[PDB]
């Protein structure tokens, strides 16, 4: 009877979106009108020059020498990850094996930037598109 | 007036195009293609979806000290970008770049800045004077 006090309601739960049809994939593999540089170590070069030193500059010379010198010790990190594949026994490599790669290679200081600090700016990557 | 007559012969007509998609198109990210680097690299039967994320963190440290030092010998030497020869002072004269390029050095066994004791050889007992006759 309406003498009753209401009872406290909850907050109205959303709607679910309907299911948004899936379209035909447009085809961008092996595309020639593009405006990404061929994908390598080139993205980093410039982001922590303008970060650090946002008064400087590098030339083509400097970038391609930077992306050689991280290539000499990627290769190294890659060997050290298989590796430790094999040591574990597995056929694939592991998103910690390649830590631990890493590691093994880069004693005192140089883990803690691109190991410990490496693994917590992976939320930022999982964060931003 | 009267306008023109269409032809009255069939067909001759242009086939209409192919709708397009309704999905509006997205940027290109590198990391999607870092996954096949790995892959074309070749390194294991399968690249899990994280490895290149958590490599792309590793490659933006791997050079971050390189480009701060090669940056400072830039604005020491007074030049509006990096060169080359920026980095052939930064790599030779820090060894923590010198660990980072290419061949790991041993990290034990480093030189320290204050001068050391020098460890002398175990001296054998001095020869005393010979009991003559």
């Amino acid at each position: 009877g309406p003498g009753m006090p209401e009872p406290a309601k909850s907050a109205p739960a959303p709607k679910k979106g309907s299911k948004k049809a899936v379209t035909k994939a447009q085809k961008k593999d092996g595309k020639k009108r593009k405006r990404s540089r061929k994908e390598s170590y080139s993205i980093y070069v410039y982001k922590v020059l303008k970060q650090v030193h946002p008064d400087t500059g590098i030339s083509s010379k400097a970038m391609g020498i930077m992306n050689s010198f991280v290539n000499d010790i990627f290769e190294r990190i890659a060997g050290e990850a298989s590796r430790l594949a094999h040591y574990n026994k597995r056929s694939t490599i592991t998103s910690r094996e390649i830590q631990t790669a890493v590691r093994l290679l880069l004693p005192g200081e140089l883990a803690k930037h691109a190991v410990s600090e490496g693994t917590k700016a992976v939320t930022k990557y999982t964060s931003a598109k | 007036g009267p306008g023109m007559s269409g032809r009255g012969k069939q067909g001759g007509k242009a086939r209409a195009k192919a709708k397009t998609r309704s999905s509006r198109a997205g940027l290109q990210f590198p990391v999607g293609r870092v996954h096949r680097l790995l892959r074309k690299g070749n390194y294991s039967e399968r690249v899990g979806a994280g490895a290149p994320v958590y490599l792309a963190a590793v490659l933006e440290y791997l050079t971050a000290e390189i480009l701060e030092l090669a940056g400072n010998a830039a604005r020491d030497n007074k030049k509006t970008r990096i060169i080359p020869r920026h980095l052939q002072l930064a790599i030779r004269n820090d060894e923590e770049l010198n660990k980072l390029l290419g061949r790991v050095t041993i990290a034990q066994g480093g030189v320290l800045p204050n001068i050391q004791a020098v460890l002398l050889p175990k001296k054998t007992e001095s020869h005393h004077k010979a009991k003559g006759k």
